[PDB]
């Protein structure tokens, strides 16, 4: 499947960001959690495309007790061949 | 803006000094008299600070009130002479405090400089009315000596009513422009400013 | 007293001589477009009125600085008006203006402060004039711009080895990421190269998809450029070709370079012209590609109109025209590819070039035409069959749109100029992990200054705000201290008449 997927958000969210492979099945057992880093764009390694709905949930690392946001999610229903997730991320407070 | 500084200046001061010798400062050399009824009004604005801390406006504006009232009464005692220059003697005194206060402050660190809000030139006005603001004290105070007659405490407790007449405006102008609010303000004091006066022919007996 | 943020004219340097506005500081007041002095005096100008001979007439009178107040949607203009601001741009950029010049955006307060200074400017009556004479006074911040002397122009570099053999012909590809305009924080650059780089991202993932599996492991090594320091006269370029020239002796710059691509604005637009600065010669690669392609874009897709332009090399010019021009001084194959025909166009730089100029449909058909050609051309597939009625990139291969959207839209996101991108910006940084996931070899090519004859030296000081004080002139305060006067003397008889009045009762 080759996934990949920029992020939108501020540069300075990024480092406290990782995206998460989250399987529809269970939510709880994250089969992939690349980080973003300092980069905006994670590129999952390839997966197989059958079905398999997934989530990208948007796991940062920045609590609500100092600032306030909402964590991503987008499922991905694997058949096709890429994906290019363009999650937003704008915290405020 | 350094020279509307100066406008400014001399729109606040002048007046003050006119008084000054246009009351006969020379009948008591009132610079002495003028300094303690200066340091009293330092003392209760610090006990007016005191008790906000330990006690909404409403509340405050009372204890500043009260606190202003007792200091004009204190230093009115503190000295003897002519009824109308204990009056002098004590609003001159309170008035130049409040100009030293935070009506001179503001003053000079804003205008000087690039800026030219209205606010300084509206605060000079009000501090030229609150010359007869001050007045008004002290023709209360003086009322409530000189003697006690002709329903005088109901006039006297009216007028203590009265004062704090400010946060009283300044609440309704919060409810309810600046200029109009400040000519409001000027309005509502000389009313009060005519009924002292008023009070004041009525009792010269 | 608004407090706005203004950004300058460029203020960059090329091989010693200046170029842009050469001032950052004023304080002054703002006296807009009017028949007056207009000397030492900042000039707001709106972009619904900004005339060239309106602002040469400000140039020549000496203004204290010059302030645009571009509006703040700046898509609902009218087109007309946007090609008026293309035209303008060149020619105004071209100059060594040593007033500050400064954009702001709109602003409700601005819109308001513009209109005052406008009804002062342009206007009993003088002693009325000078009572309401509400004219506000702006300064700035900071201190003049510096030449930024440690600023290392950044370049990223990924290869892609053939099949099998050292000695396989290694075409080059490039496109600087960067885009220069009238404002370096407002030269965001969508249609600019920042939209031919994209395409190669995606024939990057294309070429990696196509490197990754033997059976597609075509033997021509691949030597992929990022470029930085592009519309600056191809510096990076010139840096990155004379370090694996001269400076080393390994590199596939060396081993058998066929044609070097460059890629620059080829999105929207229906016309696709390659520009040359030589012909190809009948029989190489040059000429095959060309084949390959015109035989694509005359048979695959019969929507675009497409036509060589052969430049000849001048040696003249500030910047090199296209890119390929740097590649075809070192005796290396190279064309530049574009949806432009012209280079003397001012179509590039162009803050103009929002994101919404771009179009994604144009773009996923330009990378077909352009991936498709180079595929054939690389696999022998002209004397293989295929005939180009027929494409290669379906299904499974399909040039994402999503991808190329979102690639666009997040180039559009930041400022892409190259005195803003550092050499460690997040912007760079993501775009070395996007190559990263596709390229080998990948590494950043850096240029200083040279530090001898300094090819560039970058200024600092772009993003200064702006105070707008509020002031009137001493005339008026002259007026309020006769009004205070008067209000004094009748203080003086308001003692006596007091006295009176108590003694009267």
């Amino acid at each position: 499947f080759d996934l990949s997927g920029n992020v939108i958000t501020s540069s300075e969210y990024l480092p406290t960001l990782w995206v998460k492979l989250y399987k529809s099945e269970n939510l709880d057992n994250p089969i992939q959690t690349v980080s973003l880093g300092q980069s905006l764009f994670f590129h999952f390694p390839p997966l197989l495309r059958d079905g398999e709905n997934y989530v990208v949930l948007l796991d940062s690392t920045l609590p609500r007790s100092q600032y306030d946001y909402i964590l991503p999610q987008v499922s991905f229903t694997a058949v096709g061949y890429h994906k290019h997730i363009t999650l937003i991320f704008n915290p405020t407070r | 803006t350094l020279f509307h500084f100066g406008n400014c200046f001399a729109l606040a001061y002048f007046p003050y000094f006119i008084t000054y010798k246009c009351s006969g400062l020379s009948e008591y050399n009132a610079f002495w008299k003028c300094v303690q009824a200066g340091v009293t009004y330092l003392f209760v604005q610090l006990c007016k600070m005191l008790f906000l801390a330990t006690f909404i406006g409403e509340f405050m504006k009372a204890s500043v009130d009260v606190a202003d009232l007792i200091g004009l009464n204190l230093v009115m005692s503190r000295n003897a002479g002519k009824g109308e220059y204990k009056i002098m003697v004590a609003a001159l005194g309170w008035a130049t405090a409040e100009l030293i206060m935070s009506r001179c402050i503001p003053l000079w660190v804003g205008a000087r400089g690039i800026e030219f809000d209205w606010k300084y030139i509206q605060m000079s006005i009000d501090s030229n009315i609150s010359l007869v603001h001050y007045i008004v004290a002290s023709a209360q105070v003086w009322m409530i000596t000189r003697y006690d007659h002709t329903f005088r405490p109901a006039v006297l407790l009216l007028m203590f009513l009265s004062v704090y007449k400010a946060f009283v405006m300044e609440t309704f102008v919060h409810l309810c422009g600046s200029w109009a609010a400040l000519l409001a303000r000027a309005v509502v004091t000389g009313l009060l400013a005519l009924s002292t006066l008023a009070l004041y022919v009525a009792v010269v007996n | 007293a608004h407090e706005f943020t203004v950004y300058r004219m460029q203020q960059y340097d090329l091989q010693g001589q200046p170029y842009g506005t050469r001032n950052a500081v004023l304080n002054t007041e703002a006296r807009t477009m009017a028949a007056e002095v207009l000397s030492r005096r900042c000039v707001l100008m709106r972009l619904l009125d900004f005339s060239y001979e309106q602002y040469q007439k400000a140039l020549r009178q000496s203004a204290g600085a010059v302030v645009i107040i571009l509006p703040r949607a700046m898509a609902a203009v009218p087109q007309d008006v946007v090609r008026q601001f293309m035209e303008i741009e060149p020619e105004m950029l071209a100059m060594e203006t040593a007033v500050p010049v400064y954009f702001a955006v709109e602003d409700e307060a601005l819109l308001s402060i513009y209109k005052q200074t406008q009804a002062a400017s342009a206007s009993a009556e003088v002693l009325l004039r000078t009572a309401t004479a509400n004219g506000f006074q702006m300064v700035t911040s900071g201190v003049q711009s510096k030449a930024v002397s440690d600023w290392l122009i950044a370049s990223v570099e990924g290869r892609l080895t053939g099949l099998g053999g050292e000695d396989l012909p290694t075409i080059v590809i490039v496109a600087h990421y960067d885009a220069f305009g009238v404002a370096p924080w407002l030269s965001l650059g969508a249609d600019s190269n920042g939209s031919g780089v994209s395409v190669l991202l995606e024939l990057a993932r294309l070429f990696s998809r196509l490197y990754t599996y033997k059976r597609t492991h075509a033997a021509y090594n691949l030597l992929f450029f990022a470029s930085g320091g592009g519309k600056f006269n191809y510096q990076g370029t010139k840096r990155w070709l004379e370090d694996n020239l001269d400076h080393t002796d390994s590199s596939l710059l060396q081993d058998n370079v066929a044609f070097v691509l460059c890629l620059d604005t080829v999105g929207r637009g229906s016309s696709l012209h390659l520009h040359v600065s030589k012909p190809p010669r009948e029989g190489t690669l040059q000429h095959a590609f060309l084949r390959e392609l015109e035989t694509v874009a005359a048979h695959q897709f019969p929507e675009v109109r497409f036509s060589m332009v052969h430049k000849r090399i001048n040696l003249a010019e500030d910047v090199l025209a296209w890119e390929h021009e740097r590649f075809a001084i070192r005796r290396l194959p190279a064309f530049t590819l574009s949806h432009l025909e012209s280079h003397r166009d001012g179509q590039r730089s162009s803050i103009m070039d929002v994101r919404s100029r771009v179009d994604s449909k144009t773009l996923t058909r330009n990378t077909r035409i352009i991936a498709e050609a180079l595929t054939r051309v690389i696999y022998n597939l002209t004397e293989k069959g295929t005939p180009p009625d027929m494409p290669v990139f379906t299904e499974q291969m399909q040039i994402q749109q999503e991808q190329l959207d979102s690639v666009m839209d997040w180039l559009t996101n930041q400022p892409r100029a190259a005195q803003l991108v550092d050499k460690d910006s997040t912007f760079l940084s993501t775009l070395e992990h996007h190559l990263s996931r596709y390229l080998k070899d990948v590494k950043q090519h850096h240029v200083k200054a040279d530090k001898r004859d300094p090819e560039f030296v970058f200024y600092d000081q772009l993003k200064q705000v702006m105070n707008a004080y509020r002031v009137k002139p001493a005339v008026f305060d002259l007026l309020l201290a006769v009004g205070i006067a008067a209000y004094l003397g009748m203080a003086y008889v308001a003692v006596q008449h007091f006295s009176l009045l108590y003694k009267t009762v």
